């Protein structure tokens, strides 16, 4: 049978709202945290893998921190399984519309598009929603620098320094303490990203295997999406010790 | 099992903060009994299956009572272990007690716990 | 049949009791009584319930 | 209001200990119940402490078995647990002492001094049992079709198993009661009960069902027996499914606790001996809802329609009910009637009473039309709605 | 203050002369009880025979016999003889047997069943009336629908007919609906036996059907009475099993209801007065009228509701006279008595914290930011919703 | 869930039963054929005088020359009208002619009756409708008034009332109404019954009354024409 269970995917429970959605966020909470900043002449993503374990070889550099497009980039925060899936299609939706449109794709404009796909699931299908949360940060001209944050529920938001993954609300509040409306430059901003994954991991001490940071800077004529080398964030581990001091001070 | 009934003086002149009941786990047919066991001939001291089967209920405030017995017989019949297989009965996550029976089997749980505390 | 001793054929839909533990201690009993009167080989029937 | 309250806390609390000791203390004051009247009850009452067959223990008879040696034997069961065999009372009848019957016996010899009033075997069948009153047509709305049956099938062959006999079927073993409630069928029922002058005894399913099964088996059986010695009688069993539920026994759940006491029901039906004017009266929703296993249709006999008032049929059970009730009214009968939509005759029913419950508020003392009309619009509303469970999903 | 004092203080001492007054009566003063009533006591004790081995009474027979179950636990049927009469004796009471050779001396005691020492607590609501304001015309209703026709007969008897059985109390929290079922009751002074319904449903199984039925029983004979039925909302909520939970055990319970209040079995003019918060739970057949009569609907606060909501909970802390009541109505709105209580403890939290020992406006202003967020909050936000 | 498959042991659906209650609840409709028109009487629902009945109707057109007032649960009435619309309208590109009142009532009443709990499609279902609807127009046949039930059964009928009690309504409309008879004495028949089974009472916002007359188009009545029917109750 299967007239005789439950589980409410489809079916609205007593709550007036599913079962399978609010489960998705907790699933969110005990996997690695990814967070966006904003900065003055960029966007950057700094990201928490999955990987609690003490020996990686690198094989894939994007393990939690993809970069789907030469203007844009995303964080997962959430299980990697489906991230795998959601990877793939964000790598056809970011060039598609990139393709036509001839200009930085619209942090905003991703979001809604992807969001949409989420709720699909969770109403029709009899598929359950996607157990990930994903952090997305491009520049278009008309908001300017961005970031925009994906649910599970559908839910979209025009943000300036969040962070979603584990021990979120800490990680939000930690971000507008140390990190005001329109403050920080790209470099400082960087450290910033380190200094707070330090806090709040699922599993303690940060490291270079532990960590992967993205930046989005606007070089001479093109928006430049790149993974930073693990040779590189060490640079930044070090100036998140200097970072600590300077939040306090 | 062993150190306590070999040479308790060495037991007692470490210091620690001693559990109640200690607990063996595992699946079954793991060893765990069979091990508890096969140390006791190896020692050389008697041994008590202790187990719900043991304790008698027909009149109402006589099943409490069986267990204070044999903690006392334990105690005074040293070296000795007492040994609980199934504690599957001796303690249930129901207790209805508006019987008479039902109102005993809680009665025996009580009573196991305060004596351990002790021994 | 071919052996003829002392035979317990042991229904285990009367050790029961509405006390609990009496229905233990009592098959116990039964298990001392065949050692006395050896041999004995105890069938025990209905053990879906016991 | 806060500083007030302390002083008044205070005062009381100093009063309320001191009526502590001044209530003790008084008591009866070294006083004799008895009075005047009992003084020559006294010198009687030494007699008997030396006599034997005083105090005498209540006990019951069990069973009736014959090895005659002295006169014949009983076996009794004492009140201490003790099962104790004695002999034919010291006088009294043979006739008095019979199966089921309770017995007075010696405390120190042991043997029937008297027989006394029969029935004390089972604890709980007494219990279940509960008081009877009696409501009469007036009160109960409606003289309709379905009211009439109700008459027709209970009254006349227990009345009268004349009629029955003419006819040449004999009176109903079983009758079935059907009929959504809120129809006023208990009420129906209470008021045949006296024009029949046959005794109803009321029981409940939900005492029946008990978490060991078992009971309930026992129970049933000397209820039915109780019920056999009473003559011209029914046995009405009111709210049930428990014996009135769906048919089948998941064989883990309180269903199991349901299927054993139907099941003795069903021996009862047919009897040891059969049920020949013995009616046993049974209520539930529908016919279709009970048992095809426990209705085996011959011995039912006839099927006693209710029905959810109609328009029309609530047009009739209001005139009842206003009638009765002493009510001031310029608007009419009909037009309120009309007023209420098909739903219940409870909600046209409460319409009459909540007239009276506006008058005290209006601030007259009886009612009056203008409290009529504001009863229909609030009481519709009400009742019927801000209810039932909002899901009919995932149930067996 | 100085004008209630002067009264205050009489009444104490008008209370003093009466204990001491006890004291001289029992000692000293006779006039028909004399040496004489002391003889008569020795006299009847030692005819009576110490010990007296209790029974219950349950029915005299006139004939010189009655039927007494000894409390021993085997019973004996004795005879009325020595120091009672029939009539003396009354039905459910404990009796005296002489040790001997069981007579029934007689009833100087009553018995109390063990069921209803632990369901009864006493009438009185601890805001007073006049003073749970705040839906004030719904306060009156229950001292129309229960308290009333126990109170007067006269309106009634004109009207006619059955009277009312009942009450329904429902609608969200902090409406007060025990302060009303224990106004009504402190008033008529009728017997207030008390029932949380999470007792219908405990791990035994027919429990429910079994504490209702005894609960309204005794209500009938220690009638008139009022019985509460405390939070009817457990009935499908709680499950220690499977059949604990379930449809046998929410039908049993609400069957039994049927049959007691109208039905054949019927009750008295006994009400029952019944708390709930939700009626999603209860079934239409108990929210159906003349088992009922009138229901009492409690809606959401409105504006100028609150504010009188607001002083009562104000009136049992210390009373304010510097709360901005605006700014409780501007804040949230359309929310229940709960949250306005919500809103009186954070306040009272906060001052706690500092070793404030009062509350003052500005405890509650700090308070009640973070309290109406957190009314949205208690119900999930999970990770950003 | 719990069966969607239910049979009684007589031999209907519970769920057809079930069905009823929902309409007793929801909105009145009156339907009368008469040999001069048809008129359609619906409730409107007030409960604001700022609610406009010439803005927003519940008589509504299925063609220029046929109109449908509905009665039990709005949302269910709605599904039924827009897939009748279109077939009407179809129809008339096709034949060049009205379509007939019973031809209409009978497309929509295959839906009624096809569900089931697994297995379902836009025509079948997961639980059956509980409206009933009042199909009124004049065709070439003359004025009908055709009668869709929620057992998804058609029937002529010369006058029904369905509404808080669907029985009650046709029993005042039994009394009252005689087959053959003017324009106007159809129109006080509808109305009179209309206000006696509703806690409701009749106004010119309360009601919504409009005429088809045969050699007329579908009209729905103005402020003042809608305010003429209310003077005969």
């Amino acid at each position: 049978m299967s007239r005789r269970y439950d589980s409410r995917t489809t079916i609205f429970s007593p709550e007036g709202r599913l079962y399978q959605v609010e489960y998705a966020m907790e699933a969110i909470g005990h996997a690695g945290t990814c967070l966006g900043i904003l900065a003055n002449d960029g966007v950057l993503l700094a990201a928490e893998r999955r990987n609690i374990h003490k020996l990686l070889d690198e094989v894939f550099f994007s393990e939690k921190i993809y970069k789907l497009n030469e203007d844009m980039a995303c964080s997962v925060a959430g299980i990697t399984s489906d991230a795998n899936v959601l990877t793939n299609e964000l790598r056809l939706i970011a060039q598609r519309y990139l393709l036509q449109y001839q200009e930085p794709i619209p942090c905003e404009q991703l979001v809604t598009a992807l969001c949409d796909i989420k709720q699909a699931y969770t109403q029709f299908g009899g598929k359950r929603p996607f157990g990930v949360s994903l952090l997305y940060i491009g520049w278009d001209k008309h908001y300017g620098f961005q970031l925009y944050q994906s649910d599970p529920s559908g839910n979209y938001g025009g943000w300036k320094a969040t962070c979603i993954g584990n021990n979120s609300a800490a990680a939000v509040s930690m971000l507008k303490q140390d990190y005001k409306e329109g403050e920080m430059t790209l470099k400082s901003a960087l450290a910033l990203a380190v200094k707070v994954l330090n806090k709040t991991m699922d599993v303690s001490k940060l490291s270079a295997e532990k960590v992967e940071i993205a930046t989005l800077t606007r070089e001479n004529g093109k928006t430049v999406i790149r993974v930073l080398k693990q040779k590189e964030v060490e640079q930044l581990i070090k100036k998140h010790e200097e970072e600590e001091a300077k939040a306090e001070r | 099992v062993e150190l306590p009934l070999t040479h308790f003086e060495l037991y007692k002149q470490i210091g620690i903060d001693p559990p109640r009941g200690v607990l063996m786990y595992g699946p079954p047919g793991c060893g765990k009994t069979m091990l508890a066991k096969a140390v006791a001939h190896h020692t050389t001291a008697a041994f008590i299956r202790v187990v719900g089967s043991e304790f008698v209920q027909k009149y109402l405030g006589e099943g409490p009572r069986m267990v204070r017995d044999v903690f006392r017989l334990a105690k005074e019949n040293a070296p000795a272990i007492i040994f609980i297989d199934e504690i599957d009965a001796i303690a249930t996550k129901r207790f209805d007690a508006q019987t008479g029976a039902d109102r005993e089997v809680q009665r025996i749980l009580l009573e196991l716990l305060n004596q351990m505390d002790g021994f | 049949s071919q052996l003829d001793c002392n035979f317990l054929k042991v229904v285990s839909s009367s050790i029961v009791d509405k006390y609990i533990g009496e229905s233990a201690r009592l098959i116990r009993e039964m298990f001392n009584y065949a050692r006395d009167h050896q041999p004995c080989i105890i069938f025990m029937d209905e053990i879906d319930a016991i | 209001q806060s500083t007030y309250s302390r002083q008044i806390k205070q005062v009381e609390d100093d009063i309320q200990q001191l009526l502590k000791k001044i209530n003790e203390l008084t008591g009866i004051k070294e006083s004799d119940t008895g009075l005047a009247p009992p003084a020559l009850w006294d010198l009687a009452a030494d007699k008997q402490t030396l006599q034997s067959e005083q105090p005498l223990q209540v006990a019951r008879c069990t069973k009736i078995i014959n090895a005659d040696s002295e006169d014949p034997k009983y076996i009794i069961n004492v009140k201490q647990f003790a099962k104790f065999v004695v002999d034919l009372s010291d006088q009294v009848a043979p006739t008095d002492i019979e199966e089921g019957m309770r017995v007075g016996v010696d405390r120190n010899k042991y043997q029937i001094h008297i027989p006394l009033p029969p029935k004390i075997d089972p604890t709980v069948t007494m219990m279940q049992v509960e008081e009877k009153p009696d409501v009469t047509y007036s009160d109960v709305g409606g003289c309709k079709e379905q009211i009439e049956k109700l008459r027709e099938v209970v009254e006349t062959p227990l009345l009268h198993p004349e009629r029955f006999v003419n006819l040449g079927i004999e009176p109903p073993k079983g009758v079935l009661l059907f009929g959504p409630p809120g129809t006023g069928k208990t009420l129906c029922a209470r008021a045949v009960a006296n024009r029949t002058d046959a005794c109803f005894i009321p029981v409940i399913g939900s005492e029946l069902v008990q978490k060991y099964v078992g009971e309930g088996a026992r129970m049933v059986r000397e209820l039915f027996e109780m019920a056999r010695t009473k003559k011209a009688c029914l046995i009405f069993f009111d709210e049930i499914d428990a014996i009135g539920g769906a048919r089948f026994d998941d064989g883990a759940g309180g269903d199991n606790e349901v299927q054993r006491t139907m099941l003795e029901l069903i021996n009862q039906l047919d009897g040891f001996d059969p049920r020949g004017n013995i009616k046993v009266l049974m209520a539930t929703n529908r016919p279709d809802t009970l048992d095809p296993a426990l209705m085996r249709p011959g011995r039912l006999d006839r099927k006693i329609e209710f029905s959810l008032p109609d328009l029309e049929g609530r047009t009739h059970i209001f005139k009842i009910h206003a009638r009765s009730m002493s009510v001031e009214r310029d608007i009419r009968f009909e037009l309120l009637a009309r007023l209420c939509p098909n739903s219940t005759g409870a909600e046209i029913r409460s319409v009459c009473t909540e007239a009276g419950m506006f008058a005290i508020r209006a601030r007259r003392k009886i009612a009056t039309e203008k409290d009529f009309l504001e009863a229909v619009n609030k009481v519709i509303k009400s009742y019927a709605k801000f209810s039932a469970t909002p899901r009919y999903m995932t149930y067996n | 203050t100085q004008c209630r004092l002067k009264l205050l203080k009489l009444e104490r001492i008008k209370d003093y002369l009466l204990m001491e007054e006890e004291f001289i009566r029992n000692q000293e003063q006779m006039k028909p009880l004399e040496e004489k009533q002391e003889e008569e006591r020795s006299k009847v004790d030692d005819l009576r025979g110490t010990p007296m081995s209790v029974g219950t009474l349950e029915e005299i027979i006139d004939d010189n016999h009655a039927i007494v179950s000894t409390s021993v636990g085997s019973e004996h049927y004795v005879s009325i003889l020595s120091f009672v009469d029939k009539d003396l004796l009354e039905p459910g009471c404990s009796v005296l047997l002489n040790h001997k050779v069981h007579a029934v001396i007689g009833v100087l005691m009553d018995d109390t069943d063990p069921l209803v020492t632990v369901m009864k607590v006493e009438k009185a609501p601890q805001e007073t009336y006049a003073d749970i304001g705040g839906l004030d015309n719904q306060i009156q209703e229950i001292k129309e629908s229960v308290e009333l026709p126990l109170t007067h007969p006269e309106y009634y008897e004109e009207m006619g007919i059955k009277p009312p059985k009942g009450v329904i109390l429902y609608g969200p929290p902090g409406t007060g609906k025990t302060l009303l079922a224990k106004a009504v009751a402190n008033q008529t002074s009728a017997t207030f036996l008390r029932v949380v319904g999470s007792e219908l449903i405990q791990k035994y199984l027919g429990d429910g059907p079994k504490l209702v039925r005894e609960l309204f029983r005794v209500a009938e004979e220690h009638a008139p009475s009022i019985v509460f039925i405390d939070e009817i909302d457990a009935i499908g909520t709680k499950r220690y099993d499977s059949n604990s939970g379930g449809e046998r055990e929410i039908q049993r319970t609400m069957l039994e209801l049927l049959n007691q209040l109208d039905g054949f079995d019927s009750r008295g003019d006994v009400k029952v007065i019944m708390a709930t918060n939700r009626i999603e739970t209860l079934d239409p057949a108990l929210i159906r009228p003349g088992r009922i009569d009138r229901k009492i609907e409690f809606p959401l606060p409105d504006e100028k509701t609150k504010k009188r909501i607001f002083q009562i909970h104000t009136s049992r802390m210390t009373l304010a006279d510097d709360v901005t009541l605006d700014d409780l109505i501007m804040a949230k709105d359309d929310l229940s008595g709960a949250d306005i209580k919500a809103i009186c403890t954070e306040a009272g939290l906060m001052a706690l914290r500092e070793r404030r020992m009062k509350v003052t406006n500005e405890d509650f202003k700090k308070s009640k930011e973070n309290v109406l967020y957190k009314k949205q909050e208690g119900t999930p936000e999970g990770l950003y919703l | 869930d719990r069966g969607v498959n239910t049979f009684s042991p007589e031999g209907r659906l519970f769920q057809v039963e079930y069905a009823i209650e929902g309409h007793k609840l929801g909105s009145t409709a009156i339907g009368i054929q008469t040999s001069e028109g048809v008129c359609l009487a619906v409730e409107k629902r007030i409960t604001s005088p700022l609610m406009e009945p010439s803005s927003i109707e519940k008589i509504v057109e299925i063609d220029a020359h046929i109109g449908c007032a509905m009665s039990g649960l709005i949302a269910d009435a709605k599904t039924l009208i827009d897939k009748a619309r279109v077939e009407t309208q179809n129809h008339w590109f096709t034949y060049n002619e009205t379509m007939t009142v019973e031809s209409v009532t009978q497309a929509v009443s295959n839906l009624a009756l096809q569900f089931g709990e697994e297995d379902a499609d836009p025509g079948a279902m997961s639980r059956p409708f509980g409206v009933a609807l009042l199909f009124g127009g004049v065709d070439e046949k003359g004025p009908q008034l055709f009668h869709m039930d929620p057992s998804g059964t058609f029937v002529q009928c010369d006058a029904r009332a369905i509404g808080s009690a669907s029985e009650g309504a046709q029993s005042s409309l039994q009394e009252v109404y005689h087959k053959s008879t003017t324009l106007k004495e159809a129109i006080k028949s509808s109305l009179i019954i209309l206000k006696q089974v509703m806690e409701e009472k009749l106004n010119a916002t309360n009601i919504e009354l409009a005429t088809v007359q045969p050699g007329q188009n579908f009209h729905m009545f103005t402020k003042e024409e809608l305010e003429e029917v209310i003077k005969d109750i």
